[PDB]
């Protein structure tokens, strides 16, 4: 499984003050939540069915 | 008396520079003694917020 994720940021108090390498710690998170979701559904229905 | 006004002036300069020392917002700086650090209320290690603040 291969995603794209587009994104934008905000004030910058946030993003430079939060967490470092945000761009990096997301990904990590990115990871998580697609390995996660699709951890949940079979291989015949992520190929189909759990596209949307 | 132009020696003696002009030198105390321009060394006043650089010891508050060295003395003033700001935290940033997304950091706490925690001011030091020689090996302590400076405490009030019991004992209770005081960390300074994003404002100024000054030091010998």
């Amino acid at each position: 499984v291969e995603m794209n994720v587009q994104y934008r940021v905000t004030n910058p108090e946030k993003y430079l003050y939060s967490v470092t390498s945000p761009d990096d710690s997301l990904r990590q998170a990115t990871d998580s939540a697609l390995r996660g979701v699709i951890g949940k559904y079979t291989m015949d229905r992520i190929l189909t069915e759990g596209r949307t | 008396m132009r020696k003696s006004v002009i030198a105390i002036i321009i060394i006043v300069l650089v010891v508050l520079y060295m003395s003033v020392f700001v935290v940033k917002e997304g950091e706490r700086g925690i001011t030091l003694r020689f090996g302590k650090v400076l405490r009030d209320d019991d004992n209770k290690p005081l960390v300074y917020e994003p404002g100024l603040h000054f030091k010998i």
